[PDB]
């Protein structure tokens, strides 16, 4: 009844998916052989007559390693072996080869599996693409499988998950170019982008869970938690229940301005958990912190527009409203003159479960804090000037070329990138 | 399930390839007879990327061995993994190059690439997925370099495609060991430019440099140096074969080294490479891995870093590692070399990180650089070139087999506009 | 060590399974990733 | 097959017998703009005296004028069956002379 | 956490640097195999400021061991702990500098710094966090002088704010051992005032002194004079190893010592040293190791106190000791000796406690002192490089490797300004 299409694109979607799925499995108590020794699990799950349990999932990637990963773990007998589609060519980190040639019959046949997924959905929510911005599978048939769906599905709320690059560490070279050409392309299909960055996910682990090597399996961990935290008012009953058409209604002023920063609290070892009260006007604070942040994005530049709180656990109403008022009256946190309010707290009477293996302790308390302000606007800054500083050059451009792009397509991207830069300043400003 | 064909030419390259089979089957825990003796899955699990199954168990390479003389090749035979290879991917002439990129290329390889071709068609037709082809061979030599560069072009000409990577040894610069070195070298680059995707420059003088000084060897045979150019050539391919936590093919190398198409010769190295007194005396840890990797000792190219600036740089790296320990290394060498690093590219690195590290070692990492400083290397082949070609010494040999001088002037053009590009790149200034 | 005026192993009953899938073990892998983690700290 | 540096530019129009007309600059070395028009050999091209536009000329007997910022087919005329061979602006004027065999 | 690297250079210098690292081995606990022997958890706890951890357990030195000729290190490998230092960090070249400063510092000592710097920045890039380095060489000697004042002016280019200190023998007053001693120690102590932040000056024969007069031995070779110095090298950094009840870093025992920058050479002492008869018999209080440590004949200096006055004095005690008790006996030691005292500082004494004594004694105390006094062992100096340079002997050896006649001038004069400063801060009036 409050089904909600997960689908995981590339690399990162498939990883983030990993720990999305096995976080799901723990809270439901679903084991991975794919049945659980009522219907709370109908918005990710879908009960067949044995009683075994089947994700409402698709892992889209162009590379087979991924996928046969997943199909060689222990969640082999869970997933539909059909759900998983591989590809045989890499996207080589290339749009271009992602978007026109390659991702042609991958994203037929995954519109043709999530045709068939939501036909066995009798509502449906809502979709949640997890996707990398800045490789050539996530972006490009990433940016092909949103227009497909926005032009067939139509009205259905899609929530991307996207991961951008950070502004100085980065793992590829034409990161800026494919990250720009699904920037432009996203910009008009997602209904509510959610940013996320791997050196503030690093900066997360590093200083409030101690770990001096954090890795992408923390990195997944914590975005599966945030997830599940944002998902958790469609599974679990709870005072002040938010849905996933309410992010749009209370997030979402403008149809352009919908891109969204995301902080959990609170992130702490077991071995710091039990020594602080973690109570909720700290664990508000804490969410509040621009270090919480997972975007290398200072809030204090900016302004916040929206702000939607999803408390996890045992969260009182007084409480919520004590700490909501507080932040009201501090002044470093800064709202927009035309948002009185700027705020939608929702309370859920689960607390957020631990995973076995996982860093994060057993906490009664959890807040998912996520933000439209227009600080957002500076990681594109960055971006504006890291591809232009290549592209002055035309480099790696013969790449794209290639596989069936133009100048045209890199000059359009660029221009609708500083067409957001000044909508974010307009906004900003009275 | 994408798969790679081998081609190995001329000696040098039939000695390096047999080598590298031998490197890759101890990887994959394959014995000289076929059987696997692994007792590991992941083994297994992407063997055909290299390898078919034959009617038993037995796994064969998907090589091809090229050359004009069959002394080379019997000694391949010979060898430890001589019998791996199908008898039929054998193809060889009779009369062997005497050092003369004309011969190799146009007189007596113009008869043996149809079988050359015919054995390619045949093993990249039984592909499922075809990565592309990877030829290992010796630039300064007959049969290698010519015909090497032959079959390049025919295939370049067959599947446009599919990517194309080339292993070549360029003449070293201070011991020389033919006379037509540079010869051979001026003609087989012009090759090079025109058709290889993607091209390893190897200085056997550079692998000395390093067996001596990091491996700390008295005598170094020709079989280290092998050994060495096998690692790296193991580590290019491991994300294909393996699964890794930020994994990067052959493509994704090229796309993110290339920035402009004839700017895609690169230099090599591998880490760690430690003397055997020492080995006790290291500590593995990711910031030693790059510390040896970004060292110009470790470059298996005669040219140093240090001259040039670094266009791009890919690391691929293996082992149980931290991602955020990998990037912060390679964005703080980035920030500490600001200087020998281009401007007008914001992130000159693409990491990449592999679950399954190489037997024995812990960890391990193996480096692409494509940098401007290859400019001097080729700067020295035409100071060579030019100074035999203005007294037109040993060129009768390559006239006599057909060969015009305006191919001469015409290879060593396009050579002398590779090295004004690259110093154009090096000395480009953003906006 | 002070002196002292049987095996661990021995002790609590450890079966041969567990001794040889010590480290084999999907808990104790999760535990060596974490104490890799946090380099130098994990005696912390 | 034929070159034509822009008017009082560092922009060089080169023809080529790939059916392509190629604008590059001389300076960066890069192709800023690329014409597929053509579907013959491109035997000569042409400027307008002040670069407003380029005439390539091709083997069937196609002439087409291309417009320098608006990249696009101004004007594509044909001759008779025989090669065009090369072309000429009128000094500051509208008309264009072409040569044919 | 705050790393120290650790150089050698020259006989003398390769030879007190391994009695230090014997003896800093020894407190630590570690065996010639480098695995941790010593039972007793703050001797881990502090352990890497001198050492890092290898793949097992081992520990190794963070120390570079420099010279020109081989057989020294060849010595040094054969010593007790000659293989826990890394084989890597030993560069030596092949021919020595004939106690030739010039060779070590021009001609020879040129092509092996690269390969030195190179080191030493290996060393330091691993550092956490890098309190300085410490160069334990000789003043006097061909090698050692000129590499390590080469050294010394790159690491103080390349890392400016770390802290330098040496350990530098200057030769003896009385019985020198080679001719050239004076030429090479005036053209050091000009590096060392310009580039090292803090100095300690050692003499040969007031070791001597110290070890027929406190120790009272008889025939006591190298190795004890190598042993002593090694004490004090240890014990001016217990604090940063050991947790202290008052602890006091390099930086800080360098910031209470040297009132202006050129005025930082030290006299360096050491306590409790007594004879093997009367052990049983000397009482181990702290009025008895202020007796000891203010006394003339303590000093490794062979300067005396008496002569000059006190400018600044650490004291680095290791024990637990009353801080009311120290504190007082070096009030009144001041108060006693205030003819020996700078008028125009209130305190002339920087107390500084640490809770770990050194193994064997129950309780020890180091004494690092700028007095006025050098200025008579600097004046020694130049007259005997004055007299040698009159006549210009032994000139021509230095002037053949490519040095003018003019650094020898100024070097002299540099070093005569630093006994006018010496000389003007003996006789300054306070108002
Ligand atoms: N946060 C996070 N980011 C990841 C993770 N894995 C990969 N990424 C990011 O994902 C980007 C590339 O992902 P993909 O495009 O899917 O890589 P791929 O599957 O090989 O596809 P292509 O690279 O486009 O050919 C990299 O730039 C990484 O920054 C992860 O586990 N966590
Ligand atoms: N690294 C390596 N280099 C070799 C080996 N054998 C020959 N070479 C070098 O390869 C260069 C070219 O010789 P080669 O191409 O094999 O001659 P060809 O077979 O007639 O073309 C020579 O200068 C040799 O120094 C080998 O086994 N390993
Ligand atoms: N304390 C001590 N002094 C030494 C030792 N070896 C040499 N010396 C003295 O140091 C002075 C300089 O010698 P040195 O610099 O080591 O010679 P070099 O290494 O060839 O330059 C000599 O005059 C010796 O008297 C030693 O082991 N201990």
């Amino acid at each position: 009844m409050r089904e909600v299409i997960s689908i995981h694109i590339g690399q990162a979607g498939i990883q983030v998916g990993n720990a999305c799925w096995e976080l799901y499995c723990l809270e439901h108590g679903i084991q991975p052989d794919g049945q659980m020794p009522d219907d709370a699990f109908n918005t990710f799950f879908s009960e067949t007559g044995a009683g075994k349990h089947v994700p409402r999932c698709i892992f889209l990637d162009l590379e087979p390693t991924v996928v046969d990963e997943v199909r060689t773990g222990t969640y082999r007998q869970l997933f539909h072996p059909e759900q998983l589609i591989s590809g045989k060519e890499d996207a080589a980190n290339n749009f271009a080869r992602g978007h026109y040639t390659i991702g042609k019959e991958i994203v037929d046949l995954a519109l043709d599996r999530i045709r068939k997924l939501a036909d066995n959905c009798t509502g449906l929510q809502g979709f949640l693409v997890f996707n990398a911005v800045g490789g050539g599978t996530g972006s490009g048939l990433g940016s092909l499988l949103l227009e497909r769906l926005s032009v067939d599905y139509g009205k259905k709320s899609k929530l991307g998950f996207t991961v951008y690059p950070s502004p100085q560490v980065s793992t590829a070279v034409v990161e800026p170019y494919n990250s720009v050409l699904s920037t432009h392309s996203l910009l008009e299909h997602t209904d509510v982008a959610v940013m996320l960055d791997n050196e503030a996910i690093y900066d997360i682990c590093r200083r409030s869970l101690d770990i001096e090597r954090p890795t992408y399996t923390n990195l997944n961990r914590l975005i599966a938690q945030v997830i599940s935290s944002l998902t958790a008012s469609l599974r679990f009953d709870g005072a002040l229940n938010v849905d996933i058409t309410e992010f749009q209604t209370n997030l979402v002023p403008y149809p352009r301005i919908h891109f969204m920063l995301s902080s959990y609290a609170p992130i702490i070892s077991a071995e710091k958990a039990y020594h602080e009260q973690l109570s909720v006007a700290e664990i508000t604070n804490a969410a509040f912190e621009p270090a919480s942040m997972m975007v290398k994005c200072d809030p204090r530049h900016g302004k916040y527009m929206a702000c939607c709180l999803m408390y996890r656990g045992d969260v009182v109403p007084k409480d919520v409203n004590a700490s909501v008022a507080t932040i009201k009256t501090k002044r470093t946190i800064q709202f927009v003159d035309w948002c009185p309010t700027g705020f939608k707290c929702g309370i859920n009477y689960q607390p957020p479960t631990v995973v076995p293996g996982g860093d994060l302790a057993k906490v009664q308390r959890a807040v998912c804090m996520i933000s439209n302000s227009t600080a957002i606007g500076e990681i594109f800054s960055r971006l504006d000037h890291k591809f232009d500083l290549m592209y002055a050059k035309r480099a790696f451009v013969h790449w794209y070329v290639g596989e069936g792009m133009e100048e045209g397509e890199f000059s359009e991207a660029r221009e609708d990138l500083a067409a957001l830069e000044k909508d974010f300043e307009e906004v900003g400003a009275e | 399930m994408r798969e790679i064909v081998h081609i190995q030419g001329g000696q040098c390259g039939n000695q390096i390839g047999a080598k590298f089979w031998e490197v890759v089957s101890d990887e994959h825990g394959i014995d000289p007879t076929g059987t696997y003796h692994g007792d590991s899955d992941l083994q297994l699990e992407r063997i055909n990327v290299y390898f078919n199954e034959a009617t038993g168990g037995r796994y064969v390479p998907r090589a091809i061995l090229m050359d004009l003389e069959p002394g080379t090749m019997d000694s391949v035979r010979s060898g430890p993994y001589g019998q791996i290879f199908r008898p039929d991917n054998f193809v060889f002439g009779q009369t062997g190059a005497g050092n003369n990129w004309a011969k190799g290329h146009y007189t007596e390889g113009a008869e043996l690439i149809d079988s050359v071709l015919d054995v390619v068609r045949k093993e990249a037709e039984s592909c499922d997925c075809l990565q592309g082809f990877q030829v290992c061979h010796s630039l300064g030599g007959g049969t290698g370099s010519g015909m090497g560069t032959l079959l390049i072009s025919k295939i370049r000409e067959e599947y446009p495609d599919r990517m194309m990577l080339t292993f070549s040894v360029v003449p070293s610069p201070k011991v020389s060991d033919t006379v037509v070195e540079p010869y051979n070298a001026t003609l087989s680059v012009h090759q090079l430019v025109e058709n290889a995707d993607e091209c390893m420059v190897l200085d056997n003088e550079a692998l000395y440099d390093i067996c001596f000084r990091t491996l700390k060897l008295t005598t170094p045979t020709f079989g280290d140096l092998n050994h060495l150019i096998s690692a790296v050539m193991s580590g290019i391919t491991c994300c294909l074969r393996f699964p890794g936590q930020l994994n990067a093919d052959l493509r994704k190398l090229a796309v993110n080294l290339i920035p402009f198409p004839r700017l895609h010769f690169f230099m090599v190295g591998f880490t760690p490479l430690t003397s055997r007194g020492s080995q006790q005396y290291r500590a593995l840890t990711v910031p030693e891995l790059t510390q040896q990797m970004w060292d110009a000792k470790n470059m298996m190219c005669a040219a140093d870093p240090r001259h040039g600036r670094y266009l791009t740089a890919s690391a691929l790296f293996r082992g149980r590692m931290s991602t955020k320990e990998v990037d912060e290394q390679m964005l703080n060498v980035q920030n500490k070399n600001s200087s020998y690093f281009v401007e007008w590219i914001p992130n000159n690195v693409k990491s990449s990180v592999c679950d399954i590290p190489p037997k024995g070692l812990k960890m391990s990492a193996t480096f692409i650089g494509n940098s401007t400083a290859i400019q001097e290397m080729f700067k020295r082949v035409s100071e060579q070139f030019t100074a035999m070609f203005r007294r037109k010494a040993f060129l009768h040999w390559y006239t006599g087999e057909g060969m015009d001088e305006m191919e001469f002037t015409e290879a060593e053009s396009n050579m002398n506009d590779l090295v004004s590009e690259y110093q154009q790149y090096q000395d480009a200034s953003a906006e | 060590q002070p002196q002292q005026p049987v095996p661990l192993a021995q002790s609590l009953g450890l079966t041969q399974d567990e001794v040889a899938g010590a480290l084999s073990h999907p808990m104790v892998h999760e535990l060596a990733r974490s104490l890799y983690g946090k380099a130098s700290g994990a005696t912390s | 097959n034929d070159l034509a540096w822009q008017p009082f530019s560092s922009s060089l129009a080169t023809a080529s017998s790939d059916k392509t007309v190629s604008v590059w600059d001389a300076r960066a070395g890069l192709c800023t703009q690329t014409y597929y028009g053509h579907q013959n050999s491109c035997n000569g091209v042409s400027f307008n005296i002040l670069g407003t536009q380029l005439a390539s000329t091709d083997a069937d007997g196609v002439v087409k004028l291309w417009d320098t910022r608006m990249t696009a087919e101004v004007a594509t005329i044909n001759t008779g069956k025989h090669p065009a061979n090369k072309s000429c602006f009128d000094r500051s004027g509208q008309v264009l002379a072409v040569a044919c065999d």
